[PDB]
RNA sequence: UAGACGGUGAGAGCCCGGUACGCGAAAACCCGGCACCUGCCUAGUAUCAAUUCCCGAGUAGCAGCGGGCCCGUGGAAUCCGCUGUGAAUCCGCCGGGACCACCCGGUAAGCCUAAAUACUCCUCGAUGACCGAUAGCGGAUUAGUACCGUGAGGGAAUGGUGAAAAGUACCCCGGGAGGGGAGUGAAAGAGUACCUGAAACCGUGUGCCUACAAUCCGUCAGAGCCUCCUUUUCCUCUCCGGAGGAGGGUGGUGAUGGCGUGCCUUUUGAAGAAUGAGCCUGCGAGUCAGGGACAUGUCGCAAGGUUAACCCGUGUGGGGUAGCCGCAGCGAAAGCGAGUCUGAAUAGGGCGACCCACACGCGCAUACGCGCGUGUGAAUAGUGGCGUGUUCUGGACCCGAA
RNA sequence: AUGCCGUGGUGUAAAGCGUGGCAGUGAGACGGCGGGGGAUAAGCUCCGUACGUCGAAAGGGAAACAGCCCAGAUCGCCGGC
RNA sequence: CGCGGCACAUCCACCUUGUGGUGGGUGUGGGUAGGGGAGCGUCCCUCAUUCAGCGAAGCCACCGGGUGACCGGUGGUGGA
C-alpha cells in the first residue's frame, strides 16, 4: 500500500540549498570571488574582448538547396531480416512494420546481402539495390 | 508555507545561554556575545588539556627534584640511575612517593646511585 | 520560453553524423601572392574542433 | 486468477475467470510511486500566490539621500527586508502536472490491481440496489459483511438509479467508473470492489 | 438520495443553523414557443448566332521619398501612406519574390457578417499540500483615514477577557486613580492598561568571592566556605532522627598560579588605530514557468519511444499519429551511395562502417590469421517522464546609485 | 656542477594519461640562492628554480612576532622516548 | 611510541562474493575559495498507527542521551 510505497534507490537527490550556512555550500557559494561573476553571469559569448570564435573563424562556405527533396533510406538487410518470405514490399507495409518515416519518399540501399526473391513497390532504387534485387530475382520499380 | 523560524532558532539560542552561564556581563546574557566565548572557551580547552598535561609533568618534575636534593641527588642522575635499573616507574606516582611514604624515596635513591656507574666518562 | 542557437555558430561550424565539429579555415581571402601553395593547403580543408573550446561550442549551437 | 464472491439477497452467480492483467503483472513500488505523486502533483490546485515588487502599491520614491542622514541607503520604501515589502523567489502562482507515460500509468495500475488479485482482495460483486431505489443500510449490510474493512474502493459504471447514492455518506467508501479508475484510491482502499459491468468495461478496453 | 462545512460551555451524522434531495414566482426582467402585425415574388431557368455596351477612376500602374512584412533600399516582389504624371473593361487588368515569353489561379479600387478567441469593475456557488495581525490588498480596528506635502502625490499604527459581564456587591487606607479584604467565577496565576506571557531591561531577598592590585574579562589546575547527599566515629535518646563532624561524591561560588592579542567582511597580510554592528524579539536574500539546452543517476520500452493543442467524463484517467528525436552519412549544391568529396585517377587524404577463447566449406602459412555465410550463442541504443548540477531568455541570489 | 628529453631494471597506494561534468585562481608577500633595474642602497620593484614557508597550518623555539629553526593537530589519557 | 573510542581508501576470509553488508590487517584523516558524499530540525498535505481536558502545543527549570546538527524523561506554568 502507500506507507509500504517507497521511491526507487538512488533517485531523489536533496536539492543542495545554497545559502545556509558554511556547512552546507558557502557564504560565497561557487561564486567565490569579487568581478563580475560574483553579481552577474557573463554571456557565454563574450571572451574578454578579443574577436571571438564566432567573428574568428571564416564564415561556413556554400548555401543551402530550399528545393531539396530529402528522401527517407531503407536498409536492405532490414528488409531481409523483416521480410524473408518476400511476396510483396509497398511503402505502407514498411511503415507499418515501422521501418521508415510516415509520408514520405524512400531510397533503397544496397549494404547487406540480399537473398528474399521479392519484388519492391517503391521508388528510387539504386543501382546496386539493382545488383541485389536481380541477384535474388526480384525487378526494381519507381 | 510560511515556517515561523522562531522555535528552530530558540533551540540553539536557549542551549548556547544554558551553557554559558556564569560569564560575566555581556557574556551571559546575550547570545551574539555569548556564542564568541563559547569559541574562544573551547578553542581554549582544545589546547589547554594537553598543556596541562605538559604541566603536571613540570610540576612532578620540580617535586621529584626537591626531594632528591634532600637525599643529596639531582634529578639527571636520578632518573638516569632508574632507567639502568630497569624502573619503569612514572613521574605520577614517583612524586607520590616522595610524600606517601619519603624513606621509600630514600631506598630508590639509594638504588639508583648503586646502579649508577662511575663518572662522566664514556 | 524556447532555447536560441547562435545564428554566426549555425553559420559557421557544421556538425557531423557524430560527437564531432569542424571548422572552416580560411585566412587566404585577403592577399595571396606571398602565400605558398603549402601554406593554402594547410588552410584549405576542414578542421576538427580542437578540444580546448568543445563545452562551450556545443553549447553555443545548443 | 479464478473466483468469484456471493451475490446480494441471494446465493452465488457470476463465475468469471480474471485475465492475466490481473495476475501475472510485477508491480515495481517505484513506478506506482512516480505516477502517484504524479496524481498527487495534479490534486493541487496552484493558487499559493503572493506579491513581489512592482505588484506593492508605491515605492517608486526614493527617501534618506545617501549624504548627511546617517541612514542606511535605503532606495525604495518596499523592499523586501522592509515592513511590509515585496515577497522575494516568492511562490509564484504554478499551474504544473507531471505529464507521465501512458504505458507508466497503465503499468501501475495493473501492478496494484494484481496485487489486490493475489491477496484475494477483489470482490467483482453483480450489484447493489433493492430493485431500482437506493438503500445505504443494505449496502452497509453487503459491504460490511463480505468486506469487514474501513477503506473500500467501489467501481460500478454509469448508473446513477443504485450507484453513487447507496454507498455514500460510508466513511471510507469512494466510488468511480471505470474509465477514471486511478491508482491512489487503489492503494488507499483495500478490498476493491467490481460490478460484473466494470469487469467487462475494463477488460474490454483493456484487451 | 443527508458522514460537506460551521456553531453550540471541549473533538457532534443523530443538539442547532444547514447540507443531500425535492418544492417554490403575484409582479418585473431575460429566453424560447404560439397567433396577430410587418415585409419579398405574375420567373428568367435552359439551347444558340456574338453586331453593340458593361463588370466600382483621378483609381490601377509607373517614378521619387518613407513605413512595415525574417527582409536594415539592398537584386527588393506583395501590402500601406504622401507627392506629380496618368491607362483599359474579356484578344482586359493585377499576382504567382528584380524582370520577360508560356502555363495555372482569382476578377480589385463598395458594404455587412454571429460561433470558435481575449478580459473581469461587479454579482453568484465552490475550491485551496494560500496568509493568520512585522504575513495576507497598504487597509481584520473610524484606511486610502489620522498624518506629511503649496500641490500633484506620498502614506501608518491599533486584533483576541471569559461559555455567559456574571465588568469585583459591601467594608477598609487613600483627595482621587490605585490597592487590600470579601464575593461572582472551573480559574483573577483571565480584571477593561486583561488568553498563552519568552528575551532585552529594571529591581528586590539571599548562598559565595572581592578595597596592594592590572592583562578580550575565558579555559585548565585549584584550597576554603555554601547547598544536596552516601558510608562512618559519635549522640544509645533505637519501634524514631540522624544532630555536629572526618572521609567520599553532585550543583553554585572561587582564593591563588599557568596559558592566552573580540566576531564578520575585504585583504599578499589583521586583535585592531581598516570598515560594520548598542542590545533583544520578529521579518528577509541562489527560487520558479518552459512538450528549452548540455551532462549525469534511477525508473518505463527495446529499432523503437513519445504525444502537444484538443474531445469525453466527476477527482485527472481514457482517447487523439499532425509533429519531434533516433534510424546513413558525405558533399557549397546538383547527386550518389557504404561509399562520398576535392580530384584526370585517386596510389593518398577530410568524414563514417566492421569486436572474438572459435568450428564447418575454402586459398595461403612451420606456427600465428586475411576473407565470404551459419553460430562454437559472437558485439549493442536510442527516446520520454520525475530528480540532481550547470546554462539561455525571462526583474534573475538580494539590497544600493548619481 | 645541477637541471631537461628518452631508454633498461629496482622501488612505490593513486601519483599519471585520455574523455566528460562543476567551480575557484586570473592583486601575491617574505626568506634562502642566481640576476637585472637602482646609489656597491632600501621592509623597493621586476625575473628563474620540481627551493621552502605563509597565503590555506594550529603547536614548540626566536623575550613579544603570518613568511626564520624543528614539526604537518581524527578524539581522549593526572603515561613514556 | 603506548593504551582505548569514531571514520575514509585498499586488502584477506564470509553472508544476496561489482546491487548491499559481517570479522580482521595496513595506510590515511590541518585546511579557506571550490567539488563530491551522507544527515538533523520547524511548518504543511496524504497513508498506516496512536498518546491526548486523568491536561497536547508553546514556554520555564532540572536530570540524562547522541561523533555533531540535536533528542528524550521528570517537575512547574498553561488549557487544545
Amino acid at each position: 500500500k502507500l506507507h509500504d510505497l517507497r521511491p526507487a534507490r538512488g533517485s531523489k537527490i536533496a536539492r543542495t540549498r545554497v545559502g545556509r550556512g558554511d556547512g552546507s555550500k558557502g557564504k560565497t557559494a561557487g561564486r567565490g570571488t569579487k568581478g563580475t561573476r560574483a553579481r552577474k553571469q557573463v554571456p557565454v559569448t563574450f571572451e574578454g574582448g578579443q574577436m571571438p570564435i564566432h567573428m574568428r573563424l571564416p564564415k561556413l562556405k556554400g548555401f543551402r538547396n530550399r528545393f531539396r527533396t530529402e528522401y527517407e533510406i531503407v536498409n536492405v538487410g532490414d528488409i531481409n531480416r523483416l521480410f524473408p518470405q518476400g511476396g510483396a514490399v509497398g511503402v505502407d507495409d514498411l511503415v507499418a512494420k515501422g521501418a521508415v518515416r510516415k509520408n514520405a519518399l524512400v531510397k533503397v540501399l544496397g549494404d547487406g546481402k540480399l537473398t528474399a526473391k521479392v519484388d519492391v513497390s517503391a521508388h528510387k532504387f539504386s543501382g546496386s539495390a539493382r545488383a541485389k534485387i536481380t541477384a535474388a530475382g526480384g525487378s526494381a520499380t519507381e | 508555507a510560511r515556517v515561523k523560524r522562531a522555535v528552530n532558532a530558540h533551540k540553539k539560542r536557549r542551549s548556547i545561554l544554558k551553557a554559558s552561564r556564569g560569564y560575566r556581563g555581556q557574556r551571559s546574557r546575550l547570545y551574539r556575545k555569548a556564542k564568541e566565548q563559547q569559541l574562544h572557551s573551547l578553542n581554549y580547552a582544545y589546547r589547554d588539556r594537553r598543556a596541562r598535561k605538559g604541566e603536571f609533568r613540570k610540576l612532578w618534575i620540580a617535586r621529584i627534584n626537591a626531594a632528591a636534593r634532600l637525599n643529596d641527588i639531582t634529578y639527571n642522575r636520578l632518573i638516569q640511575g632508574l632507567k639502568a635499573a630497569g624502573v619503569e616507574v612514572d613521574r605520577k606516582n614517583l612524586a607520590d612517593i616522595a610524600i606517601s611514604d619519603p624513606a621509600a624515596f630514600t631506598a630508590l635513591v639509594d638504588v639508583a646511585r648503586a646502579a649508577l656507574p662511575e663518572d662522566v666518562n664514556a | 520560453p524556447k532555447a536560441k542557437t547562435h545564428s554566426g555558430a549555425s553559420k559557421r561550424f557544421r556538425r557531423t553524423g557524430t560527437g564531432k565539429i569542424v571548422r572552416q579555415k580560411a585566412n587566404r581571402r585577403h592577399l595571396l601572392e606571398h602565400k605558398p601553395s603549402t601554406r593554402t593547403r594547410r588552410l584549405d580543408g576542414r578542421t576538427v574542433v580542437a578540444a580546448n573550446d568543445t563545452k562551450r561550442v556545443t553549447s553555443l549551437l545548443n | 486468477l479464478k473466483i468469484d464472491v456471493k451475490t446480494p439477497a441471494g446465493k452465488v452467480d457470476g463465475a468469471i475467470e480474471l485475465p492475466a492483467e490481473l495476475f501475472d503483472v510485477p508491480a515495481n513500488i517505484a513506478l506506482m510511486h512516480q505516477v502517484v505523486t504524479a496524481q498527487r502533483a495534479a490534486a493541487r490546485q496552484g493558487t499559493h500566490s503572493t506579491k513581489t515588487r512592482g505588484e506593492v502599491s508605491g515605492g517608486g520614491r526614493k527617501p534618506y539621500r545617501q549624504k548627511g542622514t546617517g541612514r542606511a541607503r535605503q532606495g525604495s520604501t518596499r523592499a523586501p527586508q522592509f515592513t511590509g515589502g515585496g515577497v522575494v523567489h516568492g511562490p509564484k502562482p504554478r499551474d504544473y502536472s507531471q505529464r507521465t507515460p501512458k504505458k507508466m500509468i497503465a503499468a501501475a495500475l495493473r501492478g496494484a490491481l494484481s496485487d489486490r488479485a493475489r491477496n484475494g482482495r477483489i470482490h467483482a460483486i453483480t450489484e447493489l440496489v433493492e430493485g431500482q431505489n437506493p438503500s445505504t443500510k443494505s449496502a452497509r449490510a453487503f459491504l460490511a459483511s463480505l468486506t469487514e474493512r474501513k477503506q473500500v474502493l467501489v467501481v460500478i459504471g454509469r448508473s446513477d438509479e443504485a450507484g453513487a447514492k447507496s454507498v455514500r455518506n460510508l466513511p471510507g467508501v469512494h466510488i468511480l467508473a471505470p474509465d477514471q479508475l486511478n491508482t491512489y484510491d487503489v492503494l488507499r482502499a483495500d478490498d476493491v470492489v467490481f460490478s460484473v459491468e466494470a469487469l467487462n468495461a475494463y477488460i474490454a478496453a483493456n484487451t
